[PDB]
RNA sequence: AAUUUCUACUAAGUGUAGAUCGGUC
């Protein structure tokens, strides 16, 4: 019963983390849904939890294309995002905006999403 | 031409424009560094303390005058009062003598002992510094030196206290009409109780402990009443009636506790004394304080619940007391005492009129409308319905005292149920965890408690007559006056809590700014130039208020004229308004004897005075031409306004240094991104300085400047975000969402500071066409062949209803005002207020707090009636015709309409106020009807009781019998078909001419004489031909629709009678059972029902009459409900407004009979008989 | 360190709960702010952590008046709701839909909001 | 849901349509 709370407490912590990322994904889907296809930011795509308050800019698996075509995922009602145009088929569901063109990205881009429009 | 062209510039009307001033440049920095708004906020903070000190000096002045005053005429007022009056106008000398008492005591006020240094500036300069010997308060009074203007409303309020006006705020009405009457009543009760009590309890104990100077009995004589004219005499005298602490813990009792102590005959058999009222001069800030008042006032131990215990004990002994003299006041509540004991609202009225026709009415009843009027005023005049008189008005085995006793004990049982549900609120430890403006269930409890106790207050205060009555029972009224004033205290607690919870979350508290000057912006740019230190600059299309400073006031008027750029055009050319009292001082510092002898109030000496006024003057601009119209031309041509230039960078440097303050006069209509139609006051302020304004709208002195702080915090701002859709609320709008590029904050204008500028103006200061309005309206309506009338109806399924009729009686136009059409750039959007109000009432039905909902409904109705005021003014400008708004004074009640009485009072007040000076906003201000030549077609507002029968272009009509009448024939129901007995059922049937069945039309023809029916004097034709046509909705609310002829065939085939013969009346009178006559009177009553409505769902609503016209065709409103131009009313409400409009056409018909100098005395008030003659004859 | 995990684990559980209530508040705000002021649902309102998954319809502190005027909180960008008209000043920040009029109420009307449009 | 101030609003994008005075208690 000692090491049971290791995985129980880690399960609860990862649950709070993935719910924080889901709330930020809902808000970020609302603002990027409001943007008219040309003020869209360079953005990091993922299909995993990506924790923007603890984002580590050292992994070589990050790219910075311009997002477009925000739409629904209507069998579970989640946000989904296309990383390029419609005819590229790389639909992702965990995005984090970033400053800069690819191969390096600067820090966060916090609270400047509404400032882009 | 029209009639309204002769109604320009008749009299004068003053207005007050309101604007927003915002600082420009570094003026907010100079105000913040020079600390100017720290001397004015603390000055407005210390206003209440100086009010308390002036109340203390006024109380000391009252206790210095009234002490050394003896009286003479008091004994003749006391002795002749209780003489059981012997009216040959001998008690009129008592009344004029009472006027001599008022003029005696307020002659003692106004006459001597100062009174001239009492309402002026020196009362805070000399007397009150020497008086209140204390630096703290004396430093406050010296810190109000020089500003002796903020007290003039206080001084005008306190000067009405020392006068003869017989008002409840005056002191003479307090001492004479309130204290002396209970003093006489206590002398008579003392003479009834007058015996040796125990010969130690009054003369030995009370005299030695209390005063030890003289005796007790002399308090119940005439001249020692002077001794109770102070406050300490009232304190000693009520201390002897009530009790006194003896400056120890002895706690001696009074005389009423001795009457309780006597214990004679298990009734106590004796009246009790009344304590006298005091002199004239004797939390709504948090949440824990209001609940603490609710702790200490209304709990299970205070004076209020104990007074409910004593009033509840008083109505349990309500049988032992003699009911000979217990008076119930005639008013509204007497109807309630008929309803909750007897059958209906009008039962005691029928028994008293049965006493009235027992004397004043003979056989062969000649009952007209005027005998009913004298009977009605004779019922209005009594005011003294006792309980024995109501006992004689009852049937067998119906005790009024027992039914009233059980129902008032039922009401205090309801109070114990509300106190049963309210235990856990003030028990011991309630911490209100929400706000009090949010914790809804607590408010619901306090609301229910204060409403049950205040409703018991009204139903118990029905037992107070007019007073000054006959030998009224003092054994009942001795206890019932001691306990009622506590219940007046719960009336004030109700008003305080209700005035706490309905507060808006922002505030409008402000304070006047002087800028170190007790002369600040009095006039507008006179030759003073350094005391007023304020003027108006203009630049482009923005306006500015320039305020100088005391260090650089006089040296600021050195500014150059026309520069190369930047000219602030300043105002100049001041005014000398009404220069008549300035005029002869130039001339009189043959014609001199003419002026000093006063013979001018003349023609030739007037003309020599014209040439004398022209010759003896020629920096002024005068142009001269009996004496009254000539001084009208002096005041006319003593006005001129023009502008003078300046430089921009000079006064900008004056702003940057600190030698000048500038504010911007600016509202929403002065904005650059503003494209629509402006407000009206924007057109006043922009036409205040316009070129072709010859003097219609001119400035007035006394403009003020306020400063409002911020009441909302930044923590509680709320705002629709930018670049996101938000939904619209008007369901008649073809768009459903909107999206803006910016934010929209809720209550943005109450989160910052704001400068406010109040600028008074004056309209038509010099009238030109002066004539009486009413008589000229009657002359113009006499000499016109084709008038028009607007008929405005309060409505039942509507809110207002409009029917416009012509001079002959043909409906020109008819439409409802449920929805308002707004106009902008050709686009028209409707807004439906009836569904809006239905949604607000649906929200009120589920709120658990109906305190905020009723206030929102009242504010909604105020906005609605302002929109209706616009629509009525466009209708008057269109057809050019008088209004016929129903006279809201005849007492007529209805209780089914939506627009209630108070809202419609406000509507008629807004029509009078708008038609004082009526402006078409979208017109040229130089033509008629514009902003400078507005129409003046209604006199001022005086009171709601002066709304009677005439005001300019407005006629008040006593709506009587206009709702339920046939607009085609003129038939009205004058019968009374309620089933009460079988004998009057047979006489009802005996009165009928001939009840026959026609088979060719399948109808039950009721041809019928009225002359065997009572109260039929108002009718004209007297021979009517009724039928059973159509079907009627039987209301009960079960909504049972009933057809007519199948019901009479259902009742005649039943009970074994026939209907195929002729003259079946007698065969209808051959029955014996009760239910045939009961259901037959029911079918007669549904046959006479003319207005048919569901009153639930709004499917059908119609109006059908059983009488055929002179063409055979019946009237049914459903034939006219779907037409493009109906010639008759379409529903029940167009009938009402149509008939009211025909009443105005009757009065215009009465103007064509009299002569041109007799039109002023022509009576407009139509009776019932003349309206039924005009409605039954003048159709065709 | 034995009963320290009592308050730490309860702090984590209440943190995940209040983040669930924030996520449901954000999604519910978007769905209600889509509706045209007459298809809005009757709403239980509160100013405390309201749980739509563990709501107990037994306390006498619950009403059911119809919501309106969905807007933002300016400084904290939270969602606020008005439970009557605007001119009643009853702004609340924790709402939950329920089928029915006041007092005697039915369920909670789950995922039936989008069907109102 | 923006206002000199009030009421309904969103009415073509920092506003739209009407009403509106006084200083009081
Ligand atoms: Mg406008
Ligand atoms: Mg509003």
């Amino acid at each position: 019963h000692n090491d049971e709370m290791y995985l129980v407490v880690q399960a609860l912590i990862r649950a709070c983390i993935i719910k924080e990322i889901d709330l930020y994904t809902e808000q970020l889907y609302n603002i990027i849904k409001s943007l008219p296809y040309d003020k869209r930011p360079n953005v990091v795509y993922s299909d995993q939890p990506l924790d923007p308050n603890n984002l580590d800019l050292s992994e070589p698996e990050l790219w910075a294309e311009q997002v477009g075509e925000c739409m629904r995922y209507a069998h579970n009602d989640q946000p989904c995002f296309y990383i390029g145009s419609t005819k590229r088929e790389l639909r992702v569901n965990y995005i984090v905006p970033v400053i800069g063109v690819r191969d390096e990205i600067e820090r966060v881009m916090t609270l400047e999403e509404v400032r882009n429009l | 031409m029209s009639k309204l062209e002769k109604f320009t510039n008749c009299y004068s009307l003053s207005k007050t424009l309101r604007f927003k001033a915002i600082p420009v440049g570094k003026t907010q920095e100079n105000i913040d560094n020079k600390r100017l708004l720290v001397e004015d906020e603390k000055r407005a903070e210390d206003y209440k303390g100086v009010k308390k000190l002036l109340d203390r000096y006024y109380l000391s002045f009252i206790n210095d005058v009234l002490h050394s005053i003896k009286l003479k005429n008091l004994n003749n007022y006391i002795s002749l009062f209780r003489k059981k009056t012997r009216t040959e106008k001998e008690n009129k000398e008592l009344e004029n003598l009472e006027i001599n008492l008022r003029k005696e005591i307020a002659k003692a006020f106004k006459g001597n002992e100062g009174y001239k240094s009492l309402f002026k500036k020196d009362i805070i300069e000399t007397i009150l510094p020497e008086f209140l010997d204390d630096k703290d308060e004396i430093a406050l009074v010296n810190s109000f030196n020089g500003f002796t203007t903020a007290f003039t409303g206080f001084f005008d309020n306190r000067e009405n206290m020392f006068s003869e006006e017989a008002k409840s705020t005056s002191i003479a009405f307090r001492c004479i009409n309130e204290n002396l009457t209970r003093y006489i009543s206590n002398m008579d009760i003392f003479e009834k109780v007058d015996a040796i009590f125990d010969k130690h309890e009054v003369q030995e104990i009370k005299e030695k402990i209390l005063n030890s100077d003289y005796d007790v009995e002399d308090f119940f004589e005439g001249e020692f009443f002077n001794f109770v004219l102070t406050q300490e005499g009232i304190d000693v005298y009520n201390a002897i009636i009530g009790g006194f602490v003896t400056e120890s813990g002895e706690k001696i009792k009074g005389l009423n506790e001795y009457i309780n102590l006597y214990n004679q005959k298990t009734k106590q058999k004796l009246p009790k004394f009344k304590p006298l009222y005091k002199q004239v001069l004797s939390g709504y800030t948090s949440d824990e304080e209001v609940l603490e008042v609710f702790r200490n006032t209304l709990n299970k131990n205070s004076e209020i619940f104990s007074s409910i215990k004593k009033l509840e004990k008083l109505f349990k002994n309500f049988d032992e007391y003699s009911s000979a003299g217990i008076f119930v006041k005639n008013g509204p509540a007497i109807s309630t005492i008929s309803k909750d004991i007897f059958g209906e609202w009008n039962v005691i009225r029928d028994k008293w009129n049965a006493e009235y026709d027992d004397i004043h009415l003979k056989k062969k009843a000649v009952v007209t409308e005027k005998y009913e009027d004298d009977r009605r005023k004779s019922f209005k005049k009594i005011g003294s319905f006792s309980l024995e008189q109501l006992q004689e008005y009852a049937d067998a085995d119906l005790s009024v005292v027992e039914k009233l006793k059980e129902i008032i004990i039922q009401k205090v049982d309801e109070i114990y149920k509300v106190y049963g549900s309210s235990e856990k609120l003030f028990d011991a430890d309630f911490v209100l965890e929400k706000s009090l403006k949010k914790n809804d269930a607590v408010v619901a409890i306090m609301k229910d408690l204060l409403d049950s106790v205040k409703s018991f207050e009204n139903y118990i205060k029905a037992f107070f007559g007019e007073g000054k009555e006959t030998n009224r029972d003092e054994s009942f009224y001795g206890d019932f006056v001691l306990a009622y004033d506590i219940l007046l205290k719960v009336d004030h607690i109700y008003d305080a809590i209700r005035n706490y919870v309905t507060q808006k979350p922002y505030s409008k508290d402000k304070f006047k700014l002087y800028f170190q000057n007790p002369q600040f912006m009095g006039g507008w740019d006179k030759d003073k130039e350094t005391d007023y230190r304020a003027t108006i600059l203009r630049y482009g299309s923005k306006y500015y208020l320039a305020i100088m400073d005391k260090k650089y006031a006089k040296c600021l008027q050195k500014i150059d004229k026309d520069d190369v750029n930047g000219n602030y055009e300043k105002i100049n050319y001041k005014l000398l308004p009404g220069p008549n009292k300035m005029l002869p001082k130039v001339f009189f510092s043959d014609i001199q004897k003419i002026y000093k002898n006063g013979t001018f109030k003349n023609l030739n000496d007037c003309h020599k005075l014209i040439d004398f006024f022209k010759d003896s003057i020629s920096a002024y601009d005068f142009n001269f031409s009996d004496i009254a119209g000539f001084y009208r031309e002096v005041e006319e041509q003593g006005y001129k306004v023009s502008f003078e230039s300046a430089s921009k960078k000079e006064v900008d440097k004056l702003v940057e240094e600190g030698k000048l303050y500038m504010f911007q006069i600016y509202n929403k209509d002065f904005s650059d991104k503003s494209h629509g139609t402006p407000n009206l006051h924007t057109m006043y302020f922009k036409l205040l300085f316009d070129e072709n304004n010859h003097g219609q709208i001119r400035l007035s002195g006394g403009a003020e400047l306020f400063m409002r702080r911020a009441s909302l915090k930044k923590e509680e701002l709320v705002v629709h975000p930018a670049n996101s859709p938000i939904a619209n609320k008007n369901p008649d709008n073809p768009k459903k969402t909107t999206t803006l590029s910016y934010d929209v904050y809720k209550d943005k204008r109450f989160s910052e500071d704001q400068y406010e500028l109040h600028i008074p103006i004056a309209i038509n200061k010099c009238p030109k066409n002066i004539f009486k309005i009413n008589t000229e309206v009657r002359v113009l309506l006499k000499h016109d062949d084709n008038p028009y009338v607007i008929g405005i109806d309060r409505g039942e399924r509507n809110l207002l209803y409009i029917v416009v009729v012509d001079g002959k009686g043909n409906i020109v136009e008819q439409y409802s005002l449920n929805e308002i059409i707004n106009n902008f750039n050709g686009i028209r959007i409707k807004t439906d207020y009836h569904s809006l109000l239905d949604k607000k009432e649906k929200e009120r039905f589920e709120a658990r707090q109906n305190w905020t909902s009723i206030e929102n409904i009242k504010e909604l109705k105020a906005g609605y009636i302002s929109q209706v005021v616009h629509k009525i003014c466009e209708l008057v400008e269109k057809y050019d015709a008088v209004i016929a708004l129903e006279d809201l004074n005849s007492g007529f009640k209805n209780s089914r309409v939506k627009v209630e009485k108070q809202v419609y009072q406000k509507f008629e007040k807004m029509l009078i106020d708008k038609l004082n000076y009526m402006v078409d906003k979208k017109s040229n201000p130089c033509a008629t009807g514009g902003a400078l030549k507005g129409y003046q077609i209604t006199n001022k507002f005086e009171s709601f009781k002066s709304m009677s029968t005439q005001n300019g272009f407005i006629f008040y009509i006593p709506a009587w019998l206009t709702s339920k009448i046939d607009p085609s024939t003129g038939f009205v129901n004058l019968l009374k078909t309620k089933y009460t007995s079988i004998a009057d059922s047979k006489k009802f049937i005996s009165s009928f001419d001939r009840i026959m069945y026609v088979p060719e039309e399948d109808l039950f023809e009721f041809a019928l004489d009225y002359k065997n029916f009572s109260r039929t004097d108002a009718d004209y034709i007297k021979k009517w031909k009724l039928y059973s046509y159509g079907n009627r909705i039987r209301i009960f609310f079960d909504w049972e629709e009933v057809c007519l002829t199948s019901a009479y065939k259902e009742l005649f085939n039943k009970y074994g009678i026939n209907y195929q013969q002729g003259d079946i009346r007698a065969l209808l009178c051959e029955q014996s059972d009760k239910a045939f006559y009961s259901s037959f009177m029911a079918l007669m009553s549904l046959m006479l029902q003319m207005r048919n409505s569901i009153t639930g769902r709004t499917d059908v609503d119609f109006l059908i009459s059983p009488v055929k016209n002179s063409d055979g065709i019946f009237y049914d409103s459903r034939n006219y409900e779907a037409q493009e131009n109906a010639i008759l009313p379409k529903n029940a409400d167009a009938n009402g407004a149509y008939n009211i409009a025909r009443k105005v056409l009757w009065a215009i018909g009465q103007f064509k009979k009299a002569e041109d100098e007799k039109l002023d005395k022509v009576k407009i008030a139509i009776s019932n008989k003349e309206w039924l003659e005009y409605a039954q004859t003048s159709v065709k």
